[PDB]
Formats: C-alpha cells, structure tokens, sequence
C-alpha cells in the first residue's frame, strides 16, 4: 500500500465525530478539475496570429513545436 | 409672477440639436494671468501664482474675494491714483488678499491691479464658486 | 441649502409644524441675504444649524 | 401604447417588432405550414438546436427590391432565419429557409444572411448547418439573386473541408438552392416531402416529352438510389434531426481540432 | 515574461562620457524589440529626468505617484535660460500634469502601496507573453436562455437611458453592470474623459472595454480621446485581449482648434487601431452613432464581429435638424417662397425624419446592426458572443509592418 | 468547385446567353471572377423571358382573360417589354457584376491586357488540408 | 499595385442614408488592410468634407492643391454654431493651413498640374509592393 | 521607436552637433544604425559644455565662490578645457560608437558604398503580431 | 468640534492671529507650505483664537490641532 491518506495529525474524535468531519470534508472536496474531456482545438492559436521572419529560427522552437506537441 | 415677452425671431433657424461643451471645474480652478502692470508694487508678487487661493462666500457679480498668503506691499502708506479697471482685474486691496473683478465692477478702481486674467479664462471666472480652490499662472514670463 | 453660507436667522422650533411657502432660514451668501422656504406642509424635524454657523452648499437643513 | 418618444416605448416597440417576426405573414400560412404537417422554419431550427441556445442574427432585416411590386410587401427576416446555437453544448452556426415568405425563394438579403452566417461560421470554425426549402432565385428580384447565390457557393467552395457542412432538405429545393447542397459534406432528406431539381418536369416535359412527377424527378428515393446525391433519407423530420445530430456527434468543429 | 522598471534617475551620469548615451540607446532598442511581446510596465517614483524618460514612454503601461514624481526632459532651469518660462517641477514634470495634459501616465496612484496594487491589478489580465494563453479566471456558466438568466442588476439597465436623447448619463452604469463583479480596472481615468478605457472580466475572460462617455463633451470623439483608445485597443489586440466597445457618440468635437491641431490626422488613429485589431470585438450601441463617428466606434464593415444595438439606439448620416436641411430643402424653398409657417413645416418635416429614419431598424434592415436587444439582455449577449468568438482566423495581406498615422 | 477553388488569373468573357445557374457556374463575379467583360449581344437574366412573363405578371395575365383580353397577345407585348427592359448586359454592369461592355473586336485587347494585370496574384483562403470536391 | 485616389469631396450622400456610412467603413477598412503593402496616395482637389478625408489620412501621401482644395471634418457653419468662431473653409482646412498647421499634407502643389509631376515623383522612387524593390 | 524597428539599411552622417538623448534618437549606432560616420567638426557629448562643467566641477565652483574669486573666469577656463578635452568625434570613435572619422568629401563615397551592401539585411525582430508604438 | 486642524502635513510660513483675537468663519488663522504651495487655514466658525499651539516655521503632522474657538 502506498496511498496519501488523510492523517487526523491531533485529536481522538468518536466515531460520529469522524462522521460528520468526513461529510463536510467530502462534499467540500472539489469537483472534476482538470476534466476528462479537455479537446484539443488549435483554430486560431496565437503562434498563428505572429508575423516570422522567413528565416525566423521561431519557426521551429515555437510554430512547428507548438502545431506538432501533443 | 413676472411675464417675460418673448420677441420677434429672425427668418434663420435653429440647425443644430447640442452642443458638446468641456465639464465646469468641481474644485481647483486653474487661470492664466497677464502679469502687472502694478506687480512691481509688491515685495514677492510671485505668491500669486505660488498660492492655493480660497474663494470666500464674499464673492458675487462685483467681485470675486480670494484668501490666502498675504500679499505684501513694497510701502505700505503708498496711496494709488484711481484708475481704470475691466473685468478679471486682479487688485490687492492693501490687507493683501486679492480680489478678481467681475463684470459690475466699477469704471475705475482705487487699488493695484498685480495681474488680469487672459480672456481665455475669464469666462471661467463666472463659474467659480464660493469654497473652490483657485490657482494661478503667468500667462508669460513675469519680468520688471 | 441651496448654497454654501452663514446661517443669518433659523426662522423655526424643533419639531415645529410649517406651511408650504413659510421660510426655515436665511443664509448670506453672494453679498446677500438668501431665504430658505419650506416646499411642503409638514413639522420641522431635527434642526441641524445654528445661528451664525458657516455650512455647506447641499448640506440638510431639516427632513420634512 | 407606451409612447415611442419614451425610452419604455421605444423597448415595448422593439417587444412588438420581435413578436411580429415569429409569424411574418400572418398566422394561416403557420396554420397552412401545420396543416401540411411540415414545420415552420423557426420550428425546425428550435427542434434541432438545443433549448434556449439559439442566438438570432438579422431578425428583423426587410428586402430592398421595388421591381415589379415587391416593394408592396416587405416581411421581416426575408424569408430565412440565420444564427447560432448549440448542438450537444458544441457551438453550430444554422440558417432555415422559409417556404412561405415567396415560396422560400431567395433574395437580395436573404442571400446576404445566409453569406453573413457562412462567413460567421468560416471565422469562428464551428460547423454550419442548412436547412434548405426555396423555389430558386425570387424572379422579380433579377440578376441580384444569381450574384448572392455566387457569393453563397464561393462560401461554402472556400468552408469545403475547413468547417462540417451538413445540408437538410425538407421541401422542394429547386434551381439554384441544390448546388450549395451539392457542395456541403452532408445532405440528409425526408423520404416524402423533399426533392432536389435543377429545372422542373413542365420544362422536362417541354424538351424532352418525359412526363414525371417532382417524386419522381427529384424526390429523396431518387436521389438516394439513382443519382448518389443523399445521404441519408429520414422518415421525417425528426427522424432527420436526430441523424444530423449523430452526424455531428462524430465530426470535429474545425480540420485543426481531434475528433471528439 | 513580463518586465516591471520602477524608475528614478538624473539622467545620464554626466562624468561618464557617451557610453552612457550608448546604454540609452541599448535599453530603447530593447523596449523597441519588447514591444508588443512581453507586457512592459513602468513605475515611476522619482524624478525621471532626461534619458529616463523615454524608456517609460516604450513601455506598455506608465504608473506614476501622485505627488513623489515626475517626468521631464529638460530641466526648470535650462527651460527658464531659453525661455524664460519659470516653472516648478511639480507644475513642469508632476503626475497631475502627465495624466490631465500630456497623456503620457496610465495612472496616478496616491501613494507607493497604491502603485504596486495597481500594478499588480494590470498584471492579472495580461497573459505573459503574445503567445501565451490568458489568465482566465473559473466561473460556472448559469444554464438556460439570455431571456431566461435576467438578473435584477441586468433588469436595471432598461430604464437607464433618459428619454431626451441630450440628457447625459454614466456610461459607468453600464460597463460595470455587464463586468463580472462589476469590477473594472481604468487606465487612463484622468485623461480624456470623454473616453472610458480599461480591463475587466467577462464569465472570468479578460476583456477591454473602451465606451463612449456621455458626461463629457456629450460624448464626442476629439483628438485627445481618439489617442487614448487607439493605444489601448492596440494593447489589447497584441495581447489577445477581446474588446468591447459601447458606443455613444454624436461625432467629433467641432472646432478650430481641433482641425489646426490634427483631427483628421489623429483621429484615423482609432480607425487604424481598430480596423487592424484582429481579436473579438463586440459592438453595443447605445443612443447616438452619428456620421463618421459611427465608422469609427465599431461598425460592421470595419470588421466588429457582433454589433447589437438598444431600441433607443440612433443611428443616421446625421441629426435630424441638418439632415432636413439638405433633404427638404426644396419644399423649405418652395414654403419660404409662399410665405408659408416655415418652422412649422421644419418642425413637421424634422419630427417625420425622427420617427422615420433616426432609430436602429434602418441599420437593422442594411444588416449593419445584428440584433436589436433589450438593454437587460446585454450582459448575457455580450458573454455569449465573447464565448462564440473565443477563436478567430482573419486573413490579412502579408506585409512587413502597417503604416499607422503617427 | 473547381471554378471557385482556382486562383489563377480568371477572365471572363460574356457573348450572348448567361441564364440562371448557368451564370453562376460559368465565371460570375461573386466566384471570383477577376474581370468580367460582355459583349453588346450578352443576355443576363434569372431565365428566358417567355419563362419569366409567365410568373411576373401573373394574376394580372389572368384577370385579362376573365375580362376576356387577347391574353394571347398580351403576353408577347409583356414578353417584348421584359426583353427590351432587363435581358441585356447592362442591368449586371449597373450592379458591377460586369466590369465592362465592350466592342467584341476589343476582346483581345481587354483580355491580354486584363491577364497582364493579373499576372500576379495573392488571394487567401481559410486553412485546410485539402478540400472535399464532389467526387 | 499603387493605389491613386483623386479625393474630391462633399461627404456622404445624405438622402441614401446609413448604407453610406457602412461603405465608408468598408472603403477606410480597405485602406488599413491595404496599409503598408502598397503604396497608396490621396489627390485632394476639391472640398473634401466628413467622412471623404478619413481615407487620405490612411493613405501614405497626401498631395493638396494650394488654392482650390479644402479637407475638414465639420464645416464652418456648425464650428460657427457650436465654437462662435467664425472661419472661412480656405482658412480651416485649405491646403496650408493642413501643411503649416495641423501636418496632414505632404505637398502643396502651384496647380493640378504640379500635383499630378510630384504624384509621378513620388511613383518613381516607390515600388509596386512591399515584395518588391525600389525601382 | 521607428529608427529602432526599421529593417532597411540604416546609415548616419554626423556633422557638428549630436548630444544628450537626441544622439540616441538621431541613429545612435547601438539603436542599430548600419554604418556610422563623423565629419571632423561633430561633437558628440552627453550634454553642451556649459551645462557639463557646471555640474561636474560643483565643488571648486562652490568653493572659488566661497573665496570671491573669479569664478566667471575660472568658469571661462573649465569650459575651455572641457570643450578641448571631451566635445568631439574622438570619444565616440575610441568607443567604437562612431565607425570613421571621415573627410567631409568622403561623404558620398560611404554612403554608397553601404547602400550597396546592405540591400538585403539578414535581420529579424522577435515574433509579434505588431508592434505598440506610442502613440 | 472646536478645533482647528491641520489639513495637510507642512510648514507654517505665517501665523495670521493672536489670542484673544475675534474671528470669523472664514477669516484666515494660518498659512501652511508643503510641495512648494502655500496653502490657508481658515475659522470654522465665529469666535475668538484661544488653545494657540503652533508658531511660524513651525513643521507640522497632518491633523495637527492648530487652535481652538
Ligand atoms: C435559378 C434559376 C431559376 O430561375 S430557378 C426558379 C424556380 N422557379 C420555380 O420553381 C417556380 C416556383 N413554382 C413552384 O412550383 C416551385 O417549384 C415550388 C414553390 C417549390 C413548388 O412548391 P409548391 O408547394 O407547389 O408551391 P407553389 O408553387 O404553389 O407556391 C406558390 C407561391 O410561391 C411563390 N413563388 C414560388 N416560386 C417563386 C419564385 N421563384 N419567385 C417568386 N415567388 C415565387 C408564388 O408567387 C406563390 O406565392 P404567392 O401565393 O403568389 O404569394
Ligand atoms: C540626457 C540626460 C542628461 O543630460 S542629465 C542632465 C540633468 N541632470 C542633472 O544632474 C540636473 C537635473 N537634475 C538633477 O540633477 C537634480 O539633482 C534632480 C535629479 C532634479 C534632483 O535634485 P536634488 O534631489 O536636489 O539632487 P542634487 O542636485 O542635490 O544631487 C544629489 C546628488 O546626485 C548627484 N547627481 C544628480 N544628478 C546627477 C547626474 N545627472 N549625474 C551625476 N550625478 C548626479 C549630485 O551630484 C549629488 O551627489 P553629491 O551629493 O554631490 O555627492
Ligand atoms: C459623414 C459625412 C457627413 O456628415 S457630410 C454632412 C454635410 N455635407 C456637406 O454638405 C458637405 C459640407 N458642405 C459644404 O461645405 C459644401 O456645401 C460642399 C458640399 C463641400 C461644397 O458645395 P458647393 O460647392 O458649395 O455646392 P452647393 O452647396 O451649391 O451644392 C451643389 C449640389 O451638391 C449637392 N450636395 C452637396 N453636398 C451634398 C451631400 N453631402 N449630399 C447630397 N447632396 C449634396 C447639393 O444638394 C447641390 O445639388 P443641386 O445642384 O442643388 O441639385
Ligand atoms: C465686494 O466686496 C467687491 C467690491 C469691488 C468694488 C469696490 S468699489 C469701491 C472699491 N474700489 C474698487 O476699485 N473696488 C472696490
């Protein structure tokens, strides 16, 4: 086993005591941050907008880096 | 109760709808000045433009009575021989606390004008009132 | 009050019933004694100024 | 009413402009448009998109032509309704064309806000969606119409392959109002109550002697079966909405975003 | 990233030679490159004198203390030996005269605490970089329809405009009711009053407003207003910053002193700032759009992406009382001749030229307005438009650098 | 599709008909056409008259048959009118679809001289991988 | 290619109305895309008034004839109205008071003549385009 | 900020005066102009000689004023020395910020010379949209 | 209240009465520079100067009671 769990660091609470603590703190706990359905959409990506040199070495560490990382 | 005839009009007609005028001033009234021609009557006429002046609830279409720092005459017992005046004169009567002459001001004035204010700010002087700040500036160089 | 001023008379009591038209108080101001007039019938409710005292323009005189 | 000089009449006059958009000429032909069985425009965007989503644009635009009495009658959109809306939460750009207003036929600013919701769409990279019903170019309008239907195939020719064109057919689509069809990704029609035909069967009949029904000719069978044209033939209207959006439900909003 | 220069100096060290002004040239050179790529920002807290002073004006965004600094180039006394001028450096140099005449400071804090608050209020909206993705805050979008999501603070807008279409009002009263929080961060508040410009929220997207203020001169456009949005919708737009214009203007600002001093010169800066703009912008019209001040304020041709209007929205060629002038003036011939009540049948003529064309349904009919809404519904208008419009490709011909008029 | 993909110089020149969809897919204006000249004899129309008098004046070419009118004449004085007024070149040139009506011997001019102009080009379009032409 | 506007003026039409306003902003939005990438020069010769001079503006050069042509937003009359100044259009907006005073003209030419020799000098030393070399 | 964005070939001629921050507005070679020149009589210096010595010799013409002394002549005598010492090309050269000191005749030759070279400059700004310049 | 207060943190360059002396509101009590302005205090209230507690080149805190009455 090799989880983080939570640790009641000080205090001895009963068994409702717990209860409730773990109520509120589960229904404080935060929603689906970070959510599971993040599309990529790359239409109009400000690397698109910038004006290059033809001979822009940005062209590569930042257009075709930027299309092309997944 | 008063009834006010409204008179004859002209064959010309009104074409615009408003105006667009600049917001009057709240507080600090800021005046340009012609400096004197009487500025060499004073020890520092240069307080005038160095002075944050209060307008006092004196102030009406005679005149216009600032406070401040003082003034100082040159000689105090030195009397003046009355001259003309025009509105947005600037006088010191000899308390030194200057006083700007509104448009019923007398024909002629018996105290030093330091300075008149610019006919492009004396209009601003008719709206101006009692408890706003006023500050002043040479309209160019002040110089005897 | 309609201008910044030295309350020269306060014309009324506390608490005092007044006509539409009756005058609260004088103040000079523009070289000039300027009367306040009550606009309604109502009772003069909590006079705030006082005889000779400086005030400010848009200051409360009394509620009506 | 609320005098028109007044800021709450100015408002109470808008509120009386919207409410005379949803029915522009008059209740019968909504009646007429039940009665058939078919829905209205209006109705047909509000059962595809999601509720409350649709977004109206140039609701109240009115045709500028005075060839030949047009100019005696003047209702509001110009027979087609143009916006946006949401389909499944993913943002769509649609227009539905109006049958009743001169037989779905299109004009001057019909045509233009078709164009305005294509170029909308084109910008924004979302997919577009038509619902196609019109008689052609509106005759007493002229050579305008062949311009705007121009600048709408130039649209959809310039979106082919950038955004998903999806086309709906749900009445009689003729002349002009079947190459943009032809050029969208998609066309889903209604087995009975659409066709597509360049020209009809009495200019059929005249040439050739072929005598034939606009089923016939040019109904969702015919073009399923013999000319390849469709794509898919819906039992109804509903049946049609609910294949569009599985359609949908596969494709990308741009060619520069993954597949959902 | 971002750079912050919080700047005092004399100028140059005098006793080092020209490699000082070759340090000078460097660190211009670098605001120069910097520009438009990472946010710059200047505080000033001193006297910046000389060569300080330019490094500032490169930067993105000036913040001055209201009474600890100043700005000049050269100093009371060389101003005094060559003109005669005498002037204190306060009255030469201070943030009161840089924020009200000069329009060269952003803000004027009222003291050193105040400065870094604003400072970093301004870093919160920008991203760090011109590639960057915004600082967007998380918001929970409300389910359902515009109509059906009217709040009672949205619910106060439709009774906002006066029924005279002279009678000022705060267009403060709008930008912070369709605001998240109604918080609104003002660049610029000082200077130009006629113009409101500055950052706020919208469902937690940054966005710059920039609004037609009615309270001074009725709203009109001038060269001093055209200056101060034209920078910041070119902030904005190098940032990716969408814009929201409120639009409220009867035209420009006649006068003499407006034409010898460049109007026509100055004011195409705001044409150029935002035609070139290429983020989303927003139009809301609320009353008057007038001549050329409605090709300047957001119209459609000048690529707006939404324009809506408010039923009390006017928008025409011009007023009414000129526009009879022209259009009649062959029945007002006709009358004058007859010895005709002529200003009853100006008034007549004018009250049927109100009613007939002087309202957003002829925009509305050209499609130059794309819909006309309650007042109420803007917040949720505008939001849903910034959330349709949050990607955009706009071609543009290839071109080295525009050629904006300076 | 092909017509409004290409970006090459497209001239185009109008001799006699151009009806309907005909027109839009032959080089109209609005497809990008970079200049479009017509001939003095070009006919630009919706459709054929005799097709269009069949729709416009409807009702009133029928109330003249229940007043019992010679309809069969009518029709053809409504058909010369409907020629005489709107199947010309100069309709589209009022509305800019036609950029000029020229002579037919100045064909060649405008065309050499139109394809020297337009020899280089810089047209842009959305970003795409390739397009989905009806295959 | 260069672009040559010959501006001469009298504002928007006023009887068409609004959809003069919008192709003004169409023909300004033209001049900013157009804005570095080709050369573009304003002739003024004439009386232009409102929304005519915006255009010069973004143009690159503006070349005013001395005498014979005025640019102002706003006329004489409503800054009389509004101002109380009174000013004649020569006086507000002729050809140098917009080159000693406000800076908007490049040239000030003794006639048409002369401003058509310095519109010529000015197409000698600029290129075609910016992907182009001085001649 | 246009001296500094410009691309094109960039060539400064310095005759006579070039101080304080006008130098750097005025093509300073660290704003990155191409080719850098002087004539002989250029004086380059961070500010004129009356206003440097005043300031650099504070303590002695404090301290010859506490004597009574000639401080106009000795003031006459510091400027002198500053004016010899430090208001001239050399400076400039020995920092390199000056590329030649050159016969004014020469002039022409260098100018060529460079414009030659430098029609094409292999040289780039970071990627921007655009720039901010103040406006 | 009675007092007379410092408006502004600066220096008093004049001192305009004395004890004793009768005032009316809005007669001038004192001058204070600061930033290089010379800005008036002025009487409340009519009265007479009496609690007098700062003097010329006097520098002062901001709400510094000057006099009282
Ligand atoms: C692009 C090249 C072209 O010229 S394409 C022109 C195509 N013209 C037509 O097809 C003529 C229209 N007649 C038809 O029968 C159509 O095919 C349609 C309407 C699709 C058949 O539908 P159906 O259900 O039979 O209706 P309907 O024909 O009885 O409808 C008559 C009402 O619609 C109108 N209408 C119709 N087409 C046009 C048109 N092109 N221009 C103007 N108006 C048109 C009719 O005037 C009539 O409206 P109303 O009752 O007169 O007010
Ligand atoms: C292109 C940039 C240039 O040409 S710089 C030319 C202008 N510089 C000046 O030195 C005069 C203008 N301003 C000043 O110097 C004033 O001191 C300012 C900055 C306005 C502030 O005045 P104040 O606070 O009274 O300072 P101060 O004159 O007593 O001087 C304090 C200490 O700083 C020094 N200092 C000041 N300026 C410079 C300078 N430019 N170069 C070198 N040192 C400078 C003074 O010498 C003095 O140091 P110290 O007390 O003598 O040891
Ligand atoms: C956004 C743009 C705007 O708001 S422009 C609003 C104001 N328009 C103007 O009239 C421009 C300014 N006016 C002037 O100073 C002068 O009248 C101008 C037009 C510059 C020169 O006119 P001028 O040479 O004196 O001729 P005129 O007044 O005798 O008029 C001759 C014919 O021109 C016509 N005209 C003129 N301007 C317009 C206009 N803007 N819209 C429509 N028509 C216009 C006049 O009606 C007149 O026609 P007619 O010969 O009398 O039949
Ligand atoms: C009110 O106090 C202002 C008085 C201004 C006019 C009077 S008249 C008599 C004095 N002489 C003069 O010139 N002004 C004073």
């Amino acid at each position: 086993d090799h989880e983080a769990h939570i640790k009641v660091l000080r205090g001895e609470p009963t068994p409702e005591e717990m209860a409730a603590l773990m109520a509120v703190l589960a229904s404080a706990g935060g929603g689906p941050a970070e959510p599971v359905k993040k599309e990529r959409n790359m239409w109009g990506h400000p690397v698109d907008k910038l004006r290059y040199s033809v001979f822009s070495w940005q062209r590569v560490t930042l257009l075709e880096r930027t299309h092309m990382r997944r | 109760g008063d009834v006010l005839p409204v008179g004859e009009h002209t064959d010309e007609f009104p074409e615009l709808d408003q105006a667009p005028v600049a917001a009057i001033a709240e507080d600090v009234v800021e005046l340009q000045v012609v400096p004197g021609p009487r500025d060499d009557w004073f020890v520092d006429p240069d307080i005038l433009v160095r002075t944050n002046w209060l307008v006092t609830n004196r102030s009406d279409r005679v005149g216009m009575r600032l406070v401040g720092m003082p003034l100082e005459y040159r000689n105090p017992d030195r009397q003046l021989p009355s001259e003309g005046a025009t509105r947005g004169a600037i006088q010191v009567p000899p308390n030194g606390f200057p006083v700007i002459l509104g448009p019923d001001h007398p024909v002629t004035g018996g105290y030093p004008v330091i300075g008149v204010v610019t006919e492009e700010d004396i209009d601003k002087l008719g709206q101006v009132r009692p408890g706003q700040t006023v500050r002043l500036h040479w309209a160019y160089p002040r110089r005897p | 009050a309609p201008m910044q001023g030295t309350v020269v008379k306060v014309a009324v009591e506390e608490g005092q019933e007044v006509s539409a038209g009756d005058l609260v108080v004088v103040l000079e101001a523009m070289k000039m004694e300027n009367p306040v007039t009550a606009h309604k019938d109502g009772t003069i409710t909590g006079l705030a100024v006082e005889a000779g005292a400086a005030i400010t323009q848009g200051t409360v005189i009394a509620e009506i | 009413q609320v005098d028109i000089h007044t800021t709450a009449g100015k408002l109470a006059d808008l509120k009386r402009r919207t409410e005379e958009t949803l029915h522009p000429v008059g209740e019968a032909a909504v009646d007429k448009v039940h009665a058939k069985g078919k829905l209205t425009a209006r109705e047909r965007i509000l059962a595809l998109l999601d509720e409350g989503s649709f977004v109206e644009l140039d609701a109240l635009a009115k045709h500028r032509s005075t060839n030949f009495g047009l100019e005696k009658n003047r209702p509001l959109g110009d027979g087609v309704i143009t916006g946006y809306g949401t389909i499944d939460g993913r943002d769509v750009c649609i227009f539905s064309q109006d049958a009743t207003v001169f037989g779905g036929s299109l004009g001057e600013v019909y045509g233009e806000k078709i164009v305005k919701v294509q170029e909308l769409a084109i910008k924004t990279g979302r997919p577009l969606i038509g619902i196609n019903d019109g008689a052609g170019a509106r005759i007493q309008e002229g050579v305008v119409s062949l311009g705007l239907y121009s600048r709408i195939f130039h649209n959809n020719i310039k979106a082919s392959g950038v955004i998903p064109q999806i086309s709906l057919i749900m009445g009689a689509a003729a002349g002009g109002h079947v190459y943009s069809p032809a050029l969208t990704d998609f066309v889903v029609m209604v087995d009975q109550t659409s066709q597509m035909f360049i020209t009809g069967p009495d200019v059929i009949k005249t040439v050739t002697g072929e005598d034939v029904t606009m089923e016939e000719l040019g109904g969702a069978h015919t073009h399923m079966a013999k000319s390849g044209t469709a794509h898919y033939v819906a039992s109804g209207e509903q049946d049609a909405f609910d294949y569009v959006r599985d359609l949908l439900s596969y494709l990308p909003p741009n060619n520069y975003a993954d597949p959902p | 990233r971002p750079l912050i220069g919080i700047n005092d100096g004399a100028g140059a060290r005098i006793q080092e030679g020209v490699v000082s002004l070759g340090l000078y040239s460097r660190i211009f050179h670098n605001n120069i490159k910097a520009s438009g790529v990472i946010p710059q920002i200047s505080l000033i807290m001193g006297a910046a004198a000389g060569g300080h002073v330019y490094s500032p004006a490169l930067t993105d965004f000036v913040v001055m203390v209201d009474q600890t600094s100043q700005m000049f180039i050269t100093g009371p006394d060389v101003i005094k030996t060559v003109t005669g001028e005498d002037v204190t450096m306060e009255e030469l140099g201070g943030a009161h005269t840089h924020m009200a005449k000069s329009g060269t400071a952003h803000y004027v804090a009222s003291g050193e605490q105040d400065a870094f608050d604003y400072v970093r209020d301004l870093l919160s909206y920008l991203p760090p970089n011109n590639y960057a993705d915004p600082p967007l805050y998380p918001v929970a979008i409300p389910e359902g329809s515009i109509e059906e999501t009217l709040t009672d603070e949205d619910l106060e807008l439709d009774t906002l405009i006066p029924d005279s279409p002279n009678q000022p009002y705060d267009m403060h009263e709008v930008i912070t009711r369709i605001l998240d929080d109604d918080e609104f961060l003002e660049v610029q508040a000082g200077y130009a009053g006629n113009i409101v410009v500055g950052f706020g929220r919208v469902e937690g997207r940054p966005v710059g407003i920039v609004a037609n203020q009615p309270t001074q001169f009725a709203g009109c456009l001038d060269i001093n207003a055209s200056e101060k949005a034209a920078r910041f919708i070119r902030t904005c737009d190098c940032f990716n910053i969408p814009i929201v214009l409120l639009v409220d203007v009867p035209g420009f600002l006649p006068g003499t002193d407006q034409e010898y001093n460049g109007i026509i010169r100055r004011g195409a800066k705001l044409l150029y700032a935002y035609g070139e703009a290429t983020v989303a912008k927003v139009t809301v019209i609320t009353r008057k759009s007038y001549g050329g001040a409605y090709c300047v304020m957001g119209s459609k041709d000048m690529g707006a992406d939404v324009v809506v209007a408010w039923p009390t929205a006017q928008i025409a060629v011009m007023g009414a009382s000129g526009a009879v002038g022209f259009v009649y003036r062959q029945q007002l011939k006709e009358a004058a001749k007859n010895g005709e009540d002529v200003d009853a049948l100006r008034l007549e003529l004018q009250q049927t030229y109100e009613d007939t064309l002087v309202n957003p349904y002829i925009a509305a009919e050209r499609g130059y307005v794309d819909a006309v809404i309650p007042p109420s519904h803007t917040r949720g208008y505008v939001a849903n438009a910034l959330r349709l419009l949050e990607r955009k490709i706009v071609q543009m011909p290839p071109k080295k650098h525009g050629n904006i008029p300076l």
